């Protein structure tokens, strides 16, 4: 079975900048309920800071694969497990910001 | 017995529903510093389970210029929850921010 997963890009302060529509079926919001919002927002009070300091991190790492695991608050107020693996992404070309592209998938804390 | 008073702050917000300013009297009650709260959106603070009804209030704040978002819990600085009643209204210029009278319920 698929496990199910949806692709966000972020900017370096953890803001939804693009969401892929699995992200429904995955959480249960529309793309447009995610888009501008904090990725913290939707993160269990415990969790929080571990996902500031993630992002925060992800970048310091020469593009390179940082993984985290949180609670994430669906649709239904409901906590599910999410492994968000993220790196980050910088066109060589120029010398514009790098932003971050995530992986986002529910998975058994267990 | 705190007076009514004394469970009263104001907050400031961006539109966002960043904090821009708040009271120190939120230090007292909640454990904050205020300036550890700038830059964070309010909805990093909700109890889950009153999330989707700030929400509608945050929509009813944009859509008539003020509300008032009946009850709903802060998640405390040192663990647990304080429970807030708050007047929102939006102060437009010639949207440049919120201004929230935050009432703590909970004594
Ligand atoms: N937790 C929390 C918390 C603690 C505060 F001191 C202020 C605050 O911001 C609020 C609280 C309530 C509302 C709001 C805000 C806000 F400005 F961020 C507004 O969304 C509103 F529309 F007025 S509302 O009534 O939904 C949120």
């Amino acid at each position: 079975c698929q496990p199910t997963r949806f692709i966000s890009r972020h900017n370096i302060e953890g803001i939804f900048t693009f969401v892929d529509h699995r992200c429904v079926a995955t959480v249960g919001y529309q793309p447009q309920e995610l888009l501008g919002k904090n990725i913290v927002e939707f993160c269990h009070p415990e969790d929080q800071q571990l996902l500031r300091d993630s992002f925060q991190q992800v970048v310091k790492l020469k593009g390179q694969v940082l993984s985290v695991m949180f609670r994430f608050r669906s649709k239904n107020q409901e906590w599910l497990w999410m492994r968000t693996s993220s790196f980050t992404f910088q066109n060589p070309y120029s010398d514009e910001i790098e932003y971050i592209i995530c992986t986002n998938t529910n998975v058994k804390n267990s | 017995f705190k007076g009514l008073d004394s469970k009263t702050f104001l907050s400031e917000h961006s539109m966002d529903m960043k904090f821009t300013y708040c009271d120190d009297r939120i230090t007292e009650l909640i454990g904050y510093h205020p300036e550890e709260l700038l830059g964070r959106s309010a909805y990093e603070f909700y109890h889950a389970l009153d999330s989707e009804n700030m929400t509608k209030s945050h929509q009813n704040l944009c859509t008539k210029g003020q509300v008032v978002s009946g009850q709903y819990r802060m998640l405390a600085k040192h663990g647990g929850y304080v429970w807030l009643e708050t007047q929102g209204t939006v102060i437009y210029n010639p949207p440049q921010c919120i201004m929230c009278v935050n009432y703590v319920l909970s004594e």
